[PDB]
């Protein structure tokens, strides 16, 4: 029987680590709609921010206009999502893009020779040939001058390299960054990878131990079987260390002594960050948004 | 051409690690698996995309119409 | 104000004069939401069928299908469903609020 | 085409249900092709286990009452074939089950009495997975091929 | 209503090919014409060889409509046993003069008995279900 209450008793989470960037942790006695559910929404329905529109008004690089326009929506933003709002796409473009949906970023690089001495590098052979990501700037219209005033819009990684230039060639765009999901398009993916695993079972059935336990040793990671004796002989030190290789099933000597299963309800979720929020939050992002997902349909007249 | 700013599989940023992986070659010597390993690339797909790319831009760049000779 | 009346659809065709047995369509949904309700209506011990279908990957719709016993209508199941995966994400969103505190 | 006399022609005479077997020899030239075929050999299986929550996915899975799939406008099932330990369904039985669901209630079930093209030698000791037996409208034997 | 109930005694317990499906030989212990191949999960039921098995064939468990998962307060013929089937009967043969032998099919898994004096109650219905204890 299911309840509420009994899955509040059972359900732990151990959080393995914590980081700016990636995180680690598991999610123990729940089940595995539920937590795809959850990586779901991380990959594809927590929303961010990335360029939409880019406006060319030269470009005389070796790189086409619709490619380094493609290069400049995979660029993560810093942007805080919650302090824009959703643009609407049907009204049009006079009245579409306001201060509250939109961040505009510019970039202006022209390239000169330099006058230097001796076949060489480039960054001492010319001025601003490589063009990166922090060259991006923050254009601060309207009202929000003094709400992004506090933390202005970054790169999360401002050496991406964009484009190249060689000297009389210049790029002079302008792009409005706009919020949407990664359903939509794979730039508003606010994750490098949010996937689980599912923990990795060992059971010995008959004991092992000897050197017969040596090289049971290493047909696993290192950290995973350990040895004390013919007492404590061959057990399982962690078994959240352990890559499923199947190792140990192409050697005769263990291919009845063992078994490879999995722990069906212990999850290991490892949440990457494309850079603009913590993988933390959008862990909590990803559980309000399922949540918020049900209550639209609760709320919600049933029809004919 | 130039590196991909994402990795095509894994979607890790990886257009903001060729010249750092370049230096790990040139001035360290190291090899290509310690060099890729330095930069925090560890799954292979997101290995193949630093490791593997070809940086055509170089041979581009020297077709300039705008300068002289 | 005026809800939308178009995400959840009743298809009249496919549901019972008791209304213990039913169908729905649900716009912009897809095996993210429709494999998790599914799991929470299944644990009714009134429901006597339940899944959820995708006609086709091309368009954005969702069919799940309750059958009731009797007693309860497949309307009263599905937000008793909706209900219960509310709260469950509630625990979950309170067992890491509490554990990252406790690190 | 452009008026109901063409309407009724191409959904009568032309339509791709009365072109199931081909004029030539009298044979069928309509059916599944590649991994439906190697999906029925895993699925028609005798390791093939389902619980309740997974028999009743895959049945709405395949019939939609909503799209005139069954002939009942309710799905019905099958009591499992394990009870006591954990109950669970059989793979067979769900061929079973959308045998009863999508053919015409007032009739009986099919009787058929045919082979495979995969040898008995394949699955063991004793096993009899080339006879393929349906026995009012139930697959009780055999497993499911290009045959 | 129990139609059969003899104790058997496993001989052997063959894999062959597959995970979770085993198939059982076992010979009786009150009469000498009865043998038994089933086909049995062991997954949920292991059984290994020498092993002595209950087996019963009930008619129904001890008015109801159809199955429907149990709930607390349930009473029933199948809290005795261990392993619980249901199935058809597809097939009667006599082996020989005073044997007759009955097949069964549990969704495809097989079951062939043997013996002589089960007219009294072996029928060929589309259902039987098939308890096995300890």
């Amino acid at each position: 029987e299911w309840n509420v209450e009994k899955f509040k008793k059972d359900f732990e989470v151990n959080i393995s680590s914590l980081d700016a960037r990636e995180a680690n942790f598991d999610l123990i006695n729940i089940d595995t709609s539920i937590a795809n559910a959850f990586r779901r929404i991380m990959i594809s329905e927590v929303p961010s921010v990335a360029a939409e529109y880019v406006y060319f008004f030269n470009n005389t690089s070796v790189i086409q206009d619709e490619v380094l326009a493609h290069r400049i929506g995979l660029v993560p933003l810093k942007v805080d999502p919650d302090m824009l709002t959703w643009v609407d796409s049907n009204l049009p473009d006079d009245e579409k893009f306001t201060d509250e949906n939109t961040i505009v970023l510019s970039l202006n690089v022209k390239c000169t020779r330099n006058p230097d001495a001796p076949s060489t590098d480039p960054k001492e052979l010319y001025n601003n040939a490589h063009v990166y990501a922090r060259d991006l700037k923050f254009e601060p219209q309207g009202r929000q001058s003094t709400t992004f005033a506090d933390c202005p819009v970054v790169p999360a990684d401002p050496d991406i390299l964009l484009a190249k230039l060689r000297p009389g060639q210049e790029i002079s765009l302008k792009a409005h960054c706009i919020l949407g999901i990664g359903g939509d398009h794979a730039k508003f993916s606010p994750v490098s990878t949010a996937s689980y695993r599912l923990l990795p079972q060992i059971n010995i059935l008959q004991p092992i131990k000897g050197e017969s336990a040596r090289r049971f040793q290493k047909c696993f990671p290192p950290g995973v079987i350990g040895i004390d004796e013919g007492s404590d002989e061959a057990y399982v030190k962690d078994a959240r260390k352990d890559t499923v290789s199947r190792e140990v099933l192409r050697y005769e000597e263990f291919a009845d002594k063992v078994k490879l299963g999995r722990v069906r309800n212990h999850f290991i979720f490892n949440v990457e960050s494309a850079g603009a929020m913590t993988p933390e939050e959008i862990f909590f992002k990803s559980v309000r948004i399922l949540k918020n997902k049900a209550e639209y349909l609760k709320n919600c007249p049933i029809t004919q | 051409m130039i590196v991909p700013v994402r990795c095509f599989s894994c979607g890790k940023v990886v257009g903001d690690k060729w010249e750092s992986y370049l230096n790990l070659l040139q001035e360290d010597e190291l090899d290509e698996g310690t060099a890729l390993s330095r930069l925090g690339l560890k799954r292979y797909c997101c290995r193949r995309m630093i490791l593997t790319h070809v940086d055509l831009i170089e041979k581009f760049l020297r077709y300039n119409p705008l300068e002289k000779r | 104000e005026e809800p939308d009346r178009e995400k959840i659809k009743l298809l009249t065709q496919a549901t019972s004069e008791d209304g213990t047995s039913a169908s729905f369509q649900i716009v912009e949904e897809d095996h993210t939401l429709g494999n998790a309700l599914r799991y929470v209506i299944m644990k009714n011990p009134d429901v006597e069928f339940c899944g959820y279908s995708i006609p086709h990957p091309s368009e954005n719709l969702l069919n799940i299908r309750i059958q009731t016993y009797g007693e309860t209508t497949a309307v009263d199941a599905l937000q008793k469903g909706l209900k219960d995966l509310m709260d469950l994400c509630d625990v979950v969103e309170s067992k890491f609020t509490e554990k990252i505190k406790s690190m | 085409p452009q008026n109901e006399n063409a309407r009724a022609e191409a959904l009568n005479l032309a339509n791709t249900d009365s072109q199931y077997l081909t004029p030539t020899s009298g044979s069928p030239v309509r059916g599944l092709i590649q991994d439906h075929i190697s999906a029925g050999v895993w699925l028609t299986s005798k390791d093939s286990f389902f619980t309740r929550e997974q028999y009743q996915q895959y049945i709405y899975g395949c019939i939609r009452p909503e799209d005139g799939h069954t002939t009942r406008s309710k799905i019905v099932t099958l009591p499992p074939t394990i009870f006591k330990p954990y109950p669970l369904w059989t793979g067979k039985q769900i061929i079973t089950t959308v045998l009863l669901n999508v053919t015409p209630p007032d009739m009986p079930g099919i009787n058929l009495i045919s082979k495979n093209k995969i040898k008995n030698e394949y699955w063991g000791k004793g096993s009899l997975e080339n006879e393929v037996l349906f026995k009012d409208g139930a697959l009780l034997c055999g497993i499911l091929d290009k045959s | 209503n129990t139609l059969f109930d003899d104790i058997f005694q496993v001989s052997e317990v063959d894999p062959g090919r597959y995970n979770k499906v085993c198939r059982i030989e076992a010979a009786s212990t009150t009469q000498d014409q009865c043998k038994l191949t089933l086909d049995i999960n062991v997954e949920l039921f292991p059984v290994a060889a020498q092993d002595s098995l209950t087996v019963t064939i009930a008619s129904s468990l001890n008015a109801t409509r159809s199955w429907r998962p149990p709930q607390a307060g349930d009473r029933s013929l199948a809290d005795d046993y261990d392993y619980v089937m249901y199935g058809t009967a597809y097939k009667f043969e006599e082996v020989s003069k005073d044997l007759i032998a009955v097949y069964y099919s549990f969704g495809g898994l097989l079951m062939r008995l043997e013996g002589n004096y089960r007219n009294l109650n072996n029928l060929k219905q589309e259902n039987a279900y098939l308890l096995i204890r300890r």
